[PDB]
């Protein structure tokens, strides 16, 4: 009953290998990776870029209400920038 | 100190600045990760060895 | 014509859609918390702990369910209108604008 | 005039002509035009679809800061063809 | 509150404004869904273990 | 089947979301969208 | 395990699976851009992604 503890510790190396190292860690060529290995990894991957462009967002409000006009030309470098953003 | 929040919104009225994001839920309300999972099949290559 | 329904059968419709359909809505609660973890009812997680054993179990229910949504996820669609026949028709498609 | 098939508009309905359907994910509606005219351009060439309707409808992040500084070189050379 | 829906429809008459879909039906008004099956073949890994 | 059952879900919320952006959205409502002085004349107002 | 004398083995095969997942987010990283929705002077006042 070690044969039996052998075969039944490597059911459990192959598993921990195929639930949770399937991010492009396994090693076909750009096929079982790139729309088989991407897509077991798209649900929260694909969640945390949406909180990422969803700071961006909350961060256009900010740099509007307290960005007067001399400081929209310090940034870009224009003369003329802001009359295109609703100011003059 | 304590005062109305002074960031605005997209509709003109005072709103929170926090942002935050969970990776899934749970029926009663849980937050839990990816490595709530990789346990029960990690506590059996460490114990079978 | 009569009147509008009056608090007794108001009641009386959320009861009959309380006392029905909790054949499946108690199982479908079932099947939530059998893909994130708790595979093993409160009977049988009792007699492990008596022979110390530990209670290991092999989530191969979330893996096929996370491939199948991120299918899904990534062929995401913006909608659109066809106008039917170019006679002052493709004039009337603001509504995709 | 009169409804004739319950439709008391008679000029845009769900029904008749306008079809709801879904399409794939593009940024803005200036891209999706983009994308069946290069392909449509690709078959004809250079001859009949010049800048201007190809560079205007494009996804180049600055582009009013140079469709100005060329179109002004296609004015100063057609008033020397001109007075020649 | 309590009144007519305002929201109308493609024939001009007032409807609801609720729309759902479910994944399959059975005889009797069962709504299951994906996971209903995969819990047969699913506790015979973890007692077979 | 159930992947060409949620599409079927999903232009069909479109589709009720046509009815009520048209009912309430009187003439300067789409201008301000589409952004073109004569765009309502297209769908059926003035 | 001190009592049998025995060494305290582990095989950290958990840490595997999150570094090379945490590196495929980190390699594919993102500047922001906005899109005018109709160029119908909203391209101009697209100075916001500057």
């Amino acid at each position: 009953l070690a044969n039996g503890q052998f075969a039944l510790l490597s059911s459990a190396r192959e598993f921990i290998q195929r639930i949770g190292q399937n991010p492009s860690v396994l090693a076909r060529a750009q096929l079982a990776r790139q729309q088989a290995g991407m897509v077991d990894s798209a649900m929260a991957l694909n969640g945390l870029r949406r909180f990422e462009l969803a700071v961006y967002r909350q961060a256009w409000l900010r740099c509007r209400q307290f960005w007067k006009a001399p400081d929209y030309i310090r940034v870009t470098d224009d003369e003329g920038a802001p009359q295109f953003v609703g100011i003059n | 100190e304590m005062s109305v929040s002074a960031y605005l919104d997209r509709n003109g009225k005072p709103t929170c600045p926090i942002e935050a994001r969970s990776c899934y839920i749970d029926r009663e309300n849980r937050r839990y990760g990816e490595v709530r999972d990789l346990r029960s099949p990690q506590d059996a290559i460490n114990k079978r060895e | 014509t009569m009147t509008m329904p009056s608090h007794a059968q108001l009641k009386a419709y959320f009861e009959e859609a309380r006392d029905a359909n909790e054949e499946y809505r108690k199982e479908a609660f079932i099947d939530r918390d059998y893909f994130d973890g708790h595979q093993w009812t409160e009977e049988e997680l009792q007699k492990l702990e008596a022979r110390k054993q530990p209670a290991t179990y092999f989530n191969e229910v979330k893996l096929s369910i996370r491939g199948l949504v991120g299918v899904f996820e990534q062929g995401d669609s913006d909608p659109r209108a066809w106008p039917r026949n170019p006679q002052d028709e493709d004039s009337a498609d603001i509504a995709t604008k | 005039a009169e409804p004739i098939l319950g439709y008391e508009n008679a000029l845009a309905e769900l029904d008749v002509d306008i079809n709801i359907d879904a399409v794939p994910d593009t940024a803005n509606l200036a891209q999706e035009q983009f994308l069946q005219l290069t392909e449509l351009a690709r078959l004809y060439g250079p001859q009949e679809v010049p800048f201007d309707d190809l560079l205007e409808l494009s996804s180049m992040p600055e582009k009013t800061k140079l469709i100005a500084k060329r179109r002004e070189r296609s004015e100063q050379m057609a008033q020397v063809q001109a007075q020649q």
